[PDB]
């Protein structure tokens, strides 16, 4: 009836051990100088009035909600992030959507990066795709002319240093990596400043193996020294299929009722070709775009966002 | 024909409402930043939808929308006691004005799958809805992301059109 609550704690370490919220509604607020880690699935979760705290928020099926926080550093995935009344939050985010804040100063961004066995059934269970992340992309409500209420938090930030793992007996249970290439959620550049403008579209189609695929070819991809710029998990129709694949749709076409595709946007001087020969190697006997050239590539991208955004979209 | 005001605060479920309404998927919503508009048939009538952005600092573009509004549809986040006094405020301030003057309001009492939610009847009673006496009002408990309870409600804008 609300062990689903934290509320007015002071210096304390608590949490949720999985299997104990279980899609239920959460709520925290009035706490200061606390460690707060639930390690489970929740249908919303709300943050009022929360000072000093560090707050680990398993995936959330709806929307989590800031407001009036302070000094507080947060890994979380949800539905919809909102922010009012805030200063100097720092979150790693998995969000569905638009992440948006409103009278708020000082809020800074990365992407989510956090691993426990657990955590992928979560995702699940919140109907949260890992591929769906839009973390970087924030809407402010209430901008101030010349100067920005937001950022992105230093690339080289070390998720132990603002989410720390528990180190207590009753949270010893779930067995915490904060290693980026174990992260359910692959880490994403979304719209940090890029180099080079050389992108590449991978498309992978539903399938048991498609997401070990993607997870290979990203770590692949990463280990040449490239980058994961962006990720989507859609549902593709066969207009769609043959907007962006064009003239090579017809041997993509059988796929697209198998479930939704997944894309992977990567970056960087000589990805596409270097994209290409790791396909050609470790995935030969599955079928996946991959552009053709560079000169093609950015059109690819933009094609594939364009249909899918409207899809998506209201 | 018909043009409904879909009002509420931030993060009370009118878009979902919105696409609940229209029959559409309901699992990916993003927060609104403007409006958004559909149309939906029910029970021989077509319904002009205006689903408008709840900020608090958006809420002044409100009364843009007004002007030939025949439904008021007002949603609440049931499950966000901690706003009740800010919802039952906007509420207050939006049946004093004179371009909604009359207009029938139906208060969708949304988020009833929720743990904490608020029963309607206790929503009634805390916002004071038995005081509202110069227009028709209804308050209907549903969960937009279900879909149960919403055409109850909407049923009743039918009837008072
Ligand atoms: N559990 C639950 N969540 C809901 C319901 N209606 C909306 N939501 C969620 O609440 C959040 C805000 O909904 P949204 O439609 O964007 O609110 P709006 O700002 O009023 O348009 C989203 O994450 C929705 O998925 C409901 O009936 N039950
Ligand atoms: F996302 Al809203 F009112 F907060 F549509
Ligand atoms: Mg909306």
């Amino acid at each position: 009836p609300k062990d689903y609550m934290f509320s007015g704690l002071k210096d304390e370490t608590v949490g949720r051990l999985p299997g104990t919220v279980a899609g239920q509604q959460f709520l925290i607020q009035d706490c200061e100088n606390c460690n707060i880690y639930i390690f489970d699935h929740s249908a919303t979760v709300t943050i009022d009035d929360c000072t000093n705290c560090i707050i680990f928020l398993g995936p959330v099926k709806g929307s989590v909600f800031f407001r009036n926080c302070r000094d507080c550093k947060c890994t979380l995935a949800c539905q919809q992030f909102r922010v009012r009344d805030c200063r100097k939050l720092e979150v790693f985010l998995c969000c569905a959507t638009q992440p948006i804040i409103e009278s708020s100063s000082n809020i800074k961004f990365g992407c989510f990066q956090w691993y426990y066995p657990e955590l992928a059934f979560q995702f699940k269970d919140a109907g949260l795709s890992i591929f769906n992340n839009t973390w970087s992309n924030i809407h402010d409500f209430t901008p101030v002319s010349g100067e920005l209420n937001w950022s992105l938090l230093p690339e080289d930030a070390v998720v132990q240093d603002y989410v720390p793992i528990p180190t207590t007996e009753e949270l010893k249970a779930v067995r915490v990596s904060t290693e980026a290439n174990r992260s359910i959620v692959p880490i994403s550049r979304g719209q940090r400043q890029k180099s080079s403008d050389e992108s590449c579209l991978v498309v992978l189609f539903a399938g048991d193996y498609t997401i070990a695929n993607a997870r290979k070819l990203i770590d692949e991809m990463v280990g040449k020294g490239f980058f994961l710029v962006q990720t989507k998990e859609v549902s593709m129709k066969a207009e769609d299929a043959q907007r962006v694949f064009r003239e090579k749709a017809p041997d993509f076409l059988p796929l697209l009722n198998k479930g939704p595709v997944i894309a992977l946007e990567f970056n960087g001087d000589g990805a596409v070709e270097v994209c290409q020969l790791i396909v050609n190697e470790i995935f030969n006997g599955t079928k996946m775009f991959v552009s053709e050239s560079k000169e093609t590539a950015s059109g690819d991208v933009d094609s594939f966002y364009n249909f899918a955004d409207i899809q998506m979209g209201i | 024909e018909v043009r409904i005001l879909l009002l509420g605060l931030d993060n009370a479920g009118k878009t979902t409402l919105l696409k609940q309404l229209a029959s559409e998927d309901i699992s990916h919503i993003t927060p609104t930043q403007g409006f958004n508009i559909k149309s939906v048939q029910s029970q021989g009538f077509k319904l002009n939808v205006w689903d408008i952005g709840g900020q608090r600092k958006i809420r002044p573009y409100w009364r843009s929308y007004f002007e030939n509004t025949d439904i008021l549809i007002y949603v609440i986040d049931s499950a966000d006691r901690k706003r009740f006094e800010e919802t039952g405020q906007e509420l207050t301030e939006l049946l004093e004005e004179e371009k909604l003057s009359c207009v029938p309001v139906l208060i969708f009492a949304n988020k009833q799958d929720l743990l904490t939610a608020a029963p309607a009847s206790e929503i009634a009673e805390g916002l004071n809805l038995h005081t509202i006496r110069d227009r028709v009002w209804q308050i209907q408990s549903c969960s937009a992301l279900t879909g149960e309870g919403v055409q109850d409600g909407m049923n009743w804008v039918c009837k008072n059109v």
